[PDB]
Parts: C-alpha cells; sequence; structure tokens
C-alpha cells in the first residue's frame, strides 16, 4: 500500500557470492524485503528464483 | 544480505 514494489533492472548484473541473484537489464523483481537498504530480497519474475539483489541497480515500475 | 558492498552504480 502506498509504496511501489516492482521494479525493473538498469544494468547486467553477475551474482558474486551463493546468495544473490545475477540479472539481466530489464528483467523485473518483486521485492519480498526492503528495510536493509544496500542489499533487498527479491524474487525474479523471469527464473522464480529468491536471493539478494544491489539496491541501486534497479529501478520503480508501473 | 551478503556484505561485502554492492558494487557502485556504473
Amino acid at each position: 500500500g502506498t509504496g511501489v514494489t516492482l521494479f525493473v533492472a538498469l544494468y547486467d548484473y553477475e551474482a558474486r557470492t551463493e546468495d544473490d541473484l545475477s540479472f539481466h537489464k530489464g528483467e523485473k523483481f518483486q521485492i519480498l524485503n526492503s528495510s536493509e537498504g544496500d542489499w533487498w530480497e527479491a524474487r525474479s519474475l523471469t527464473t522464480g528464483e529468491t536471493g539478494y539483489i544491489p539496491s541501486n541497480y534497479v529501478a520503480p515500475v508501473d | 544480505p551478503p556484505a561485502y558492498p554492492p558494487p557502485p552504480v556504473p
């Protein structure tokens, strides 16, 4: 409510660790938790996979 | 949350 949770990747990113997600620019994400500020927990609408993503790499859509 | 810093934006 009020807060937007659908995001789009602005750049390509390759997971560095076992916890983070890799993605293509243009890939959409449902955000599961954004309370930490640097790393957000999310789900890829493309693979159905779950994991962390850098918040500075994605932008709000719709 | 990985912490090892998100790399700066391009």
